[PDB]
RNA sequence: GGGGGGAACCUGGGGAACUGAAACAUCUCAGUACCCAGAGGAGAGGAAAGAGAAAUCGACUCCCUGAGUAGCGGCGAGCGA
RNA sequence: UGGUGUUGGCUCUUGGUCGCGCCUGCGUAGGAUAGGUGGGAGCCUGUGAACCCCCGCCUCCGGGUGGGGGGGAGGCGCCGG
RNA sequence: GGGCCUGACUGCGAGGCCUGCAAGCCGAGCAGGGGCGAAAGCCGGGCCUAGUGAACCGGUGGUCCCGUGUGGAAGGGCCAU
RNA sequence: GCCCGGAUAGCUCAGGGUAGAGCAGGGGAUUGAAAAUCCCCGUGUCCUUGGUUCGAUUCCGAGUCCGGGCACCA
């Protein structure tokens, strides 16, 4: 997984961090760290698939900004877009972000 | 249940609270029986039942009261719940309050000092035939 | 000390301050010691109890 | 219009280990080395949803001080506003 | 591998737990199918009692309960073994 | 062997033994409040020399010392364990 | 450390009105024997103490001990 084509979202990268110990708010002596490392998180990226024009285009956007796919469309709709690709339409819709 | 209640039931609804007063105002409303009904207050204390320590248990001297003077002896039964006379149906209204809100003070003055809960966990007012409501201690 | 003879302290039975440590063997003495001690909060002597370490 | 180059410098995306802790794993080395993208004669930052106790100050950057203070820390080695 | 996102429509059967409605609660002495205490001498009847006809039915096997068809003025408690 | 008892004290401590450090040890005397004794007096465990574990981290009972603008609260300090 | 728990006769065991059940032991029937079967019988503050109820192994508090569970250990 990758990049949100809406939001720009992309995968970071966070530690795994691994303890043991029992908290100090639980009257313990407190927690150690038994390891640390790298790993990513991702976006929640996933198909959308939407009929403008006609035409069938298709989105990668992360989850969170599925809705803000459909009102692309909406905001699509006083728009010349008869008669072109997908791939200028989907050009044409991301413009209005 | 007979007609006689049936109609009393009417002037009702469970769902409101009532108020201390909107409650002896209706105890005429609702005593329609052939004498001095009387009227009554049930609580419900949130204690634990099973128990002793924690029991409720006392008198109150109400200023008016009875008219059957005062000093009424309540005690919590097996159950959570607590019964006593506050009064004969007649008793003006601006007289019942007066007792009804004299003896719910007692009950808060007998509350253990090891009791769970709301104390007061629900109260009504009613009378020896009619129906009941419940009422904002 | 074991799991039978045992620390313990020692409570102002006025006060409820701990002023004392000690020990038993709680076999021998399961009664729960109690003992005249000076208490300082109190100053003055003041019959402590036991009570659980 | 872009593409590609530029000793160092700059920013951004990623990012070690020896080593130190007189062993070592958290910690350190160090966000360093290095790779990558971008910039430019600089770059970055910038006109408070700020500071923080002054009833205060007034964008940002850079130097000196504050201070090895405040704190952080297998409360160790150390790190450090 | 649980939870949750992407992830929707219909249905069947279901429990938990919240409010109210009601019924079930039988050691023995006993008119006999006593939930804990409190209140309380009248309540149940032209908003139809006494048994009777189809019965949701639970049952500890006697009965407990509940709607109605028939039905036209008496059943149930203080009383007290 | 008996009688009473809780000094198996709280606040300190002159002066020493030991000794690289850190520990370990002995201690007269004064104050508080006690015990026993008619009293002188003795009593800060046990004839004596083994029966033990620095710190860090944390627990529990006090204390009411600090509390991040202020009042509280969180959390910490301090005494005891 | 905290949470759930069992204790009932010689062994093992189920249980607001109560005190029993399996086989161990003993007596009797039977048998060639060992059994199996069959009939009777014991073997109790129901861990302790304190408290409800008219009273209780039964509800509750407090204890003591083994059983189990989870976690932590400077
Ligand atoms: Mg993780
Ligand atoms: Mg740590
Ligand atoms: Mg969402
Ligand atoms: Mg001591
Ligand atoms: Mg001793
Ligand atoms: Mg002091
Ligand atoms: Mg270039
Ligand atoms: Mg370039
Ligand atoms: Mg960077
Ligand atoms: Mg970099
Ligand atoms: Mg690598
Ligand atoms: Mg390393
Ligand atoms: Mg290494
Ligand atoms: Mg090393
Ligand atoms: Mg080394
Ligand atoms: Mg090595
Ligand atoms: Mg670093
Ligand atoms: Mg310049
Ligand atoms: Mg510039
Ligand atoms: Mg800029
Ligand atoms: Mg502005
Ligand atoms: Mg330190
Ligand atoms: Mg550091
Ligand atoms: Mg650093
Ligand atoms: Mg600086
Ligand atoms: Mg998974
Ligand atoms: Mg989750
Ligand atoms: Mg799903
Ligand atoms: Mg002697
Ligand atoms: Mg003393
Ligand atoms: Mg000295
Ligand atoms: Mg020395
Ligand atoms: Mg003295
Ligand atoms: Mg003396
Ligand atoms: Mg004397
Ligand atoms: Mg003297
Ligand atoms: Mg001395
Ligand atoms: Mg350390
Ligand atoms: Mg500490
Ligand atoms: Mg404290
Ligand atoms: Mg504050
Ligand atoms: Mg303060
Ligand atoms: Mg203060
Ligand atoms: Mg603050
Ligand atoms: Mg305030
Ligand atoms: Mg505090
Ligand atoms: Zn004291």
């Amino acid at each position: 997984s990758k990049v949100c084509e809406i939001s720009g979202k992309r995968p970071i990268v966070a530690n795994s961090i691994q303890r043991r110990g029992k908290a100090k708010r639980e009257g313990g002596v407190g927690k150690k760290t038994t390891g640390i490392s790298k790993r990513r998180q991702y976006p929640n990226l996933q198909k959308v698939r939407v009929r403008v024009a006609g035409q069938e285009i298709t989105f990668r956007v992360a989850a969170s900004h599925i809705p803000k796919v459909y009102e692309l469309v909406e905001r699509a709709k006083g728009l010349k877009l008869e008669g072109l690709s997908p791939k200028e339409i989907k050009k044409e819709l991301l413009k209005l972000l | 249940h007979g007609k006689r209640y049936r109609a009393l039931l009417e002037k009702v609804d469970p769902n409101k609270v009532y108020t201390i007063d909107e409650a002896a105002r209706l105890v005429k409303e609702l005593a329609t029986a052939k004498f001095d009904e009387t009227v009554e207050v049930h609580a419900k204390l949130g204690i634990d039942p099973r128990r002793s320590d924690q029991n409720v248990r006392g008198t109150v001297s109400l200023p008016h009261g009875l008219g059957k003077a005062g000093r009424i002896e309540f005690r919590n039964d097996k159950t959570g719940a607590i019964h006593a006379p506050v009064g004969k149906a007649s008793f003006p209204p601006e007289k019942l309050a007066d007792n009804i809100r004299a003896f719910i003070r007692a009950l808060e003055a007998h509350k253990p000092e090891g009791a769970k809960g709301t104390f007061l966990r629900s109260v009504y007012v009613t009378t020896t035939m009619g129906p009941s409501v419940r009422i904002n201690p | 000390a074991s799991e039978v003879r045992i620390k313990l302290l020692l409570e102002c039975t006025e006060c409820k301050r701990r002023n004392y440590a000690t020990e038993k063997n709680k076999r021998n003495t399961p009664n729960k010691l109690e003992l005249r001690k000076y208490c300082p909060w109190c100053r003055k002597h003041t019959v402590h109890r036991e009570v659980k370490i």
